[PDB]
């Protein structure tokens, strides 16, 4: 009961960590064009 | 609201240092010699009936441990309030001038 | 308007615990204050015994005034007079009056049957001993003045303990009324006055839901200078109540109290120039704070449990002892954190 | 006085509290004088203080409460010599009877002994520094089953933890072959593994191991301290050494990747023959590193095994599986199954005695169905006071919870353990030491306190002793030398001390001093009687019953405690000669005589349904166990629920009589706690009536044990087998075991043949009949009775 | 001994009701319970909260001894003083002695602070009106034969109430030795309707609309159920709250005419039938006329009365209605 | 960022505690009216530090709920400044 | 053993969380400080 209820809510909270590491790969080509543009 | 947070980290560690530094102080001071540390070995003694002296003693120990506690917790206190102080201000004003800049949209809208 | 009247009622506490002190270095008080002569049936705790139930049987009805709606019916000043010599009463008085640590080789704790049937022996031995002061003559004129401050020091001893019990009796009729007063119907109500019946600390459980590590580590420390085998009787359902109930930016506050009480290293930090037993007497009692707020919160009855790390399971396991209570702490941690989240929820 | 009070305060428990007076009358006591001693209780009013502890710098004595007062001109008599000794001039300069040192009033002192300059012995320390923090080298078995060595690396990756992040640790598995693991190293080749290989069949000396290794010390290796520019490295360790020894926190990643690598043995194994293991030169490599690098330093080695050792050194069965391991009856009458267990007895015997000197602990944590050795790989548990435990799996309670608490923190988060310690005994000059029983071994220090009969490990005061822990208690004998009783003034006390220089966790020397006071009796032999302590004294003959044990037969060691139970009785009862109805015994004699009954059934001295491996996990626990726990291993505890009984449990003899159907027993025999439910109780809930709400009372009565069946698995290593059973169930043979039969053969075939026949209603209650040959509890005291009062 | 303790008071808290309202129905202690007088500061509430205030200290400090811990510790014998003049404890009372049905032309419920304030000045009352019904002078005998009852009867009555709070605020005093210090330190537990009725219907007490209802029967059958019917058919939805539970304690005092006459040890009046075949006609009036308002949102307080209610018809048509409409509780 | 320094920084919080509790216990070892009175002041501010503690530990349990209002309403001025404006894009597309 | 595979799978993620947030923050630190360097 307090285990299902408590646990199954919380991977709606995981379903943006791929949000995150989507945007963590966008931040890496912005970095890429900024050092592309630093030399 | 971080800078504010490292002044917790170094003041913080500072009563720590001075706080540790007492307590190596007077630790070892009593304690390397011998008589002032049988004053120890005494205590006021481990046993019952704390024979009218020894419990002034005890409730003056919890009065040192509460009225330090006082003092860390005010020192949070008024800390506390440079993180809270700054949610008022220049957040509003935020609200102000996206209102003029929205109405005034608004207005230019219903002329043509 | 509260600090005082908390000030005076722990005075009247502790000056008849220093004072039972005093009573025992003479020796005075000691044929009912012995556990094992209370359970061999010795003929003179008889004697004891009869005086303290005709002391009370004498001071409900020649000191107690009609008060109040008292003043009405006769036979409720009788049912105010039975509530003095009602069990419950003399054994709670027996209890908070710190004797039981004080008995001469005490073995175990008494239930309420035979509590409070030491404790009135206790009345009567005061009784009678100071009746076996005022008996002598005066044969000697200083040991006669050096057993008149003793006579007296026992005649307002007794007058104390009586104002106790006449004063936990008649708290007693004003709550009977309350309680006698009013599945989900009859039995939740039983089984929630039972839990309002044993409360834990209303300034633990406040403390507790609205949270502060050092602000909780401070009353769970300062809670022990009471009386053991009660002060943990506070403690245990102080966190039975809660636990199940608590928001869960709190519950990993909870875990945060549990590490650093179970946890003597990341507390007692390296220091240059430390062997750090020195008074044992509060290294102990750490370990007695950890022991009853742990095993207790593993008859919590709440199934799921948040921790900040895998480190947070790894330090409630070092220390205290291996069997049982780590396999139901840790059985019991199984989702964690995101701590960065609670305070930022999405949607 | 309080026996029991005293352990509380001192840590020790002697068999007689009023000493013999002459040496004639201490024979005729007919049980020698001895005590147990825990040189690390946590005494309730211990001290700890650092300052110097002034000796008594001619003869060796300390400043004990026993000591001369003299406020006239500070010199006091030393309590062991009588000589004068001039106090120095701040240690008695604010000297008065209002203020004393610490050490004149209380007997038990912790000392920290302030730290001296490095020694020459591991250069790179500098002054004020800490001493290095203790050592754990894991060498894990591989040749078990695969599920069996998940559980182990689960156990292992949990003890990994467990270590305090600053100790030292390596690692060794070995198979056929042993594979010492590299640790250490860069950063750069974290990625892959190295482990170099011993050859697991053949003979290498340390000597030859360290050249491998090149952990050997070359002759011309001072390059001493001169090098500037040397980044950060560590001075405890020399770089050679640092390949295999690393700090926990440091090669945590790698230690972890190690470990769920690990698979089992590679090599194949015929279907016929035992797996090829060299558990002999595993820990041979062990100790060979540990000295090279590591030596008078606080380390254990904690050998996992599971199973027997089959090849090299100390392997003690052969490959074949047709033949057999040996047993009791196989040791006893000479066979041929064993023909390898002498060069592994004593190779194990060599190994000790290379860690001896080293100051190295060795712990087994055997798991195995089949016999793994112990018998021969006790010997260095003993000699430098490591651990055993015996398990049936690596996954039971028994492993989990014992290796757990092997690394349990105190207050202060350090472990509950001491390394190097140095157990040191002065008495006075009318009694000496004979020797000392359990995990402690002489070193030949000479002295005058020495006597001349031995008990155990004699020739010395002072004993080491490189593993002890909270529970570690040691047998010390003593024997009093007087010949007249003349020569005692009347009321002389008799001292006797103690000193323990052990390493604390923290990296610092102590020395523990306790000192105890006891009176010689008069002349006459009965003002004795008093002060005898029958409980201790039973830990004293069933330890000296095992040593004896070694080398002679167990047999003759029962027809001696047969003989001095019969002396020790008829000197000490008040009876008519050839009167067996005027048979009394003393409060401090009641229970004494029933101790060697259980005695000469106990497993101790009984080899009958056991394996050499059990008997001898018995034999290494009691030689390091207390009072209380020797109780309990030597007299199962047996406790009553019933609803017929209000509070505390209520202790019932170990007869079928205490077999009750509406009981619930509570077994505790140092290696099993039974919990075991009546036959009444498991007929009301085989339907259930401590489910359904209106028989509730039995719900309650079920879980009352399991609260305290928990506090007797919390403060017991190791933790026993935990067995939870009912009336008739396959789990209640642990119970039947040590529950006698109240009804013997001789009782029913000896009368009373003809008023029994007819009468009454088919059967009664269905009585529980158990077979067995022992001599019962009543008959053996009658036969004491008649044997004591004859002589 | 538990059941006696329950049937006790009962006697004695249904007699705290009866006696401030048969002292109503006598009727001389009027000034300090209308709450107009209260809400306007005028002289004479100020007058009896004054002295109201001044002897319920009194009471406490003189008339009542040391009796416990004040035997020796004078703070606990102040504290027990605080804890009666202690402000949700007036309210507290207020509730249990159900004096919200006793006041007058007040349609909003009390706050804590003014329900204090309702209650000090009705002690203040008692006060002043028992200092002249003992000071006036013994003249004429009729009169003689009345205030010599009732001045040792309002006297009777002075003491009773401010001593029903002695315990009311003791149980304060106990429960701040649970909440304040320790809950260890105490021992644990075993179209043109009648224009004058209307704005009464929402406003007024039962004693202040009963004298309107004994002469609204008094006019002839056709028209005087006319101005009933047809008021509380457009009003009573318009009983909100605490107006709401007074029509239901309406439906109590009129149709079960049994606690109306006082139960003293020894002597309960009585009426002829006579009387009561017009009290208990618009009573049965007020029934059928809540019968067809058919106001389901209707609210009750205790379980008590429901019963009482629907026996008090003898099983009607309106007994299956009663049951329809009041299925909600709220307290206060 | 702004968790893994609080978390860091109630451990030094309890650092400071025990060495303070050590500390008093330390000082009012060695140290040196009636006694009867001299417990009175004692204990009282000893009720005394427990009312204020108390209080502000309320003070500072309201502190942490106004700093919680963070992300809860600077995200709900994005909310309503976004569908303000797409509301007039709807309108422009239509 | 759907439940051990469900904590076994947030004990896996929450830690991937926590590198990928850490991280995360390396690489916004780093574009501010490419964007003094270019200054």
């Amino acid at each position: 009961g307090d285990v299902a209820a408590q646990l199954a809510r919380v991977q709606r909270d995981i379903d943006q960590h791929r949000g995150t590491g989507k945007q963590l790969g966008l931040t890496f080509q912005e970095l890429r064009v900024s050092r592309m543009s630093l030399m | 609201q971080v800078n504010v947070l490292e002044d917790e980290r170094t003041e913080l560690q500072m009563k720590v240092a001075n706080l540790s530094e007492r307590l190596t102080e007077i630790q070892s001071k009593i304690m390397n010699d011998p008589f002032l540390s049988a004053k120890y070995a005494a205590a006021g003694t481990p046993g019952a009936v704390p024979n009218a002296q020894t419990q002034l003693r005890e409730a003056s120990a919890r009065l040192a441990l509460a009225e330090s506690v006082n003092a860390e917790l005010e020192r949070r206190l008024a800390f506390e309030r440079s993180i809270s102080r700054s949610w008022q201000t220049n957040l509003r004003a935020m609200q102000r001038e996206l209102r003029e800049h929205l109405a005034s949209l608004a207005l230019a809208s219903r002329k043509s | 308007m509260a600090w005082i009247l908390k000030g005076e009622f722990e005075f009247l506490v502790s000056s008849l615990a220093e004072r039972l002190d005093i009573a025992k270095c003479r020796g005075l008080l000691t044929s009912s204050l012995d556990m094992r002569l209370v359970c061999s049936r010795d003929p003179t705790f008889a004697h004891y015994y009869g005086a303290g139930k005709a002391y009370l049987g004498r001071y409900i009805e020649k000191h107690l005034n009609r008060t109040g709606l008292g003043l009405q019916s006769k036979y409720m000043h009788k049912s105010l007079g039975a509530s003095i010599v009602d069990e419950c009463n003399l054994a709670h008085i027996f209890q908070i009056l710190r004797v039981e640590e004080l008995l001469e080789c005490n073995a175990q704790c008494l239930p309420v049957t035979v509590a409070a049937s030491v404790l009135l022996a206790i009345v009567g031995e005061l009784d009678a001993v100071r009746m076996d002061l005022l008996n002598m003559k005066k044969d000697v004129r200083e040991l006669d003045n050096f057993r008149r401050e003793s006579a007296q020091f026992l005649t307002d001893t007794l007058e104390f303990l009586v104002e106790f019990i006449v004063e936990s009796g008649r708290d007693r009729f004003t709550y009977i009324k309350e309680a006698l007063i009013l599945s989900d119907g009859g039995q939740e109500y039983l089984t929630s006055l039972y839990a309002l019946y044993r409360r834990g600390d209303l300034q633990l459980e406040i403390l507790l839901n609205s949270g502060s590590i050092l602000s909780i580590w401070r009353r769970l420390k300062a809670l022990f200078e009471l009386p053991r085998a009660t002060a943990q009787d506070l403690i245990r359902w102080a966190v039975i109540r809660q636990a199940p109930r608590l928001n869960r930016l709190r519950q990993l506050i909870f875990t945060r109290l549990l590490q650093v009480l179970c946890n003597p290293s990341l507390r007692t930090g390296k220091i240059k120039g430390d062997v750090p037993d020195f008074p044992r007497k509060a290294l102990k009692q750490d370990r007695a704070i950890a022991a009853t707020v742990l095993s207790a919160f593993a008859r919590s009855g709440v199934k799921a449990w948040c921790y900040e790390s895998e480190s947070q399971k790894l330090d409630i396991v070092r220390g205290m002892g291996g069997g049982e209570v780590s396999s139901k702490i840790s059985s019991m941690l199984c989702i964690k954190v995101d701590r960065g989240f609670i305070d930022l929820p999405m949607d | 006085m309080d026996v029991h009070e005293h352990e509380a305060a001192t840590g020790c428990r002697f068999s007689w509290n009023v000493w013999p007076a002459t040496r004639a009358e201490a024979q005729k006591i007919e049980l020698p004088l001895g005590c147990m001693f825990t040189p690390l209780r946590d005494c309730t009013s211990l001290q700890l203080v650092e300052y110097e502890p002034v000796r008594c710098r001619v003869s060796g004595c300390i400043l004990n409460p026993f000591c001369a007062i003299d406020f006239r001109s500070k010199q006091w008599t030393c309590p062991f010599s009588l000589q004068r000794n001039a106090f120095p001039n701040h240690y008695a300069m604010h000297i008065s009877e209002q203020n004393l040192p610490a050490e004149l009033l209380y007997p038990t002192i912790e000392y920290i002994l302030p730290q001296p300059m490095p020694a020459a012995n591991a250069p790179g320390v500098s002054a004020g520094e800490s001493l290095p923090p203790p050592l754990f080298f894991l060498v894990v078995d591989t040749c078990v089953i695969e599920e069996e060595l998940d559980q182990l690396r689960d156990s292992l990756m949990q003890a990994l933890a467990l270590m305090p992040s600053d100790a030292m640790v390596g690692i060794i598995t070995y198979g056929a072959m042993a594979m010492l693991h590299e640790l250490g190293g860069g950063s750069e080749n974290v990625d892959v593994m190295k482990a170099h290989v011993f050859r697991g069949n053949k003979e290498l000396t340390s000597t030859q191991i360290q050249q491998q290794l090149g952990l050997a010390r070359s002759a011309n290796a001072y390059v001493p301290a001169g090098g500037p520019g040397a980044p950060a490295g560590s001075p405890l360790l020399r770089p050679a050494a640092a390949r295999f020894i690393q700090p926990v926190g440091e090669c945590e990643y790698k230690l972890t990747s190690i470990l769920e690598e690990l698979r089992r043995d590679s090599w194949p194994v015929p279907s016929d023959s035992r797996p090829m293991r060299c558990t002999g030169l595993a820990l041979s490599v062990a100790l060979a590193v540990l000295e090279a690098a590591w030596y008078q330093l606080p380390a254990r080695v904690l050998l996992f095994v599971g199973g027997a050792c089959t090849s090299g050194p100390g392997q003690v069965v052969d490959l074949s599986l047709c033949e057999s391991i040996r047993h009791h009856l196989d040791l006893q009458k000479d066979n041929n199954n064993a023909r390898f267990v002498k060069k592994a007895l004593k190779y194990y015997t060599q190994l000790a005695n290379q860690a001896v000197r080293s100051g190295h602990a060795v712990d087994i944590f055997a798991c195995s169905l089949d016999q793994v050795g112990l018998y021969e790989m006790k010997v260095m548990t003993e000699k430098t006071g490591g651990c055993v435990v015996m398990g049936d799996s690596f996954s039971i309670n028994v492993f989990k919870d014992s290796l757990r608490k092997f690394f349990e923190t105190d207050s202060t988060g350090f472990l509950k353990m001491g390394f190097n310690a140095k157990i040191e005994v002065l008495c006075s000059k009318e009694f000496k030491v004979c020797g000392a029983i359990g995990p402690c071994t002489g070193t030949g220090k000479k002295g005058c306190q020495v006597s001349d009969t031995i008990v155990g490990e004699g020739m010395t005061t002072e004993w080491q002793a490189a593993a002890l822990d909270k529970e570690s208690t040691v047998a010390f004998y003593f024997e009093v030398t007087n010949q007249q009783a003349q020569n005692l003034p009347p009321g002389k006390q008799s001292f006797l001390q103690f000193q323990t220089s052990y390493l604390h966790p923290s990296g610092r020397r102590r020395l523990r001093v306790t000192t105890l006071s006891y009176r010689f009796a008069e002349p006459n032999t009965i003002d004795v009687a008093p002060g005898f302590d029958q409980e201790a004294a039973a830990v004293l003959m069933t330890r000296l019953a095992v040593f004896k044990t070694e080398s002679e037969e167990s047999l003759d060691v029962l027809r001696w405690l047969d003989r001095k139970l019969i002396r020790l009785v008829a000197r000490f009862a008040d009876y008519q000669k050839d009167d067996p109805s005027s048979f009394h015994l003393s409060t401090e004699f009641s229970i004494y005589p029933q101790f060697m009954y259980h005695l000469r059934r106990s497993h101790f001295l009984q080899t009958f349904n056991a394996s050499p491996d059990e008997t001898a996990y018995y034999r290494s626990v009691l030689l390091r166990a207390s009072v209380m726990n020797a109780l309990v291993m030597i007299q199962p505890a047996l406790l009553e629920y019933s609803f017929e009984q209000q509070g505390p449990p209520q202790p019932v003899l170990l007869d079928a009589q205490a077999l009750k159907p509406n009981v619930i027993l509570l077994l505790d025999s140092f290696f099993h706690v039974v919990v075991w439910h009546g036959e009444l109780i498991h007929q009301w809930r085989e339907q259930g009536f401590h489910n359904m709400p209106e028989y509730e009372n039995l719900r309650q009565l079920l879980q009352a044990p399991l609260e305290d069946a928990k506090v007797i698995l919390d403060e017991r290593f190791p933790v026993p087998k935990y067995v939870q059973c009912n009336s008739g169930g396959s789990q209640a043979r642990f119970l039947l075991a040590k529950v006698n039969p109240s009804t013997n053969y001789a009782q029913t075939a000896g009368g009373g043949a003809a008023m029994a026949g007819l009468m009454g209603d088919s059967g009664a209650a269905g009585e529980s009949f158990i077979n067995t040959d022992d001599v019962s509890l009543k008959v053996f005291m009658d036969h004491l009775i008649k044997l004591a009062v004859q002589s």
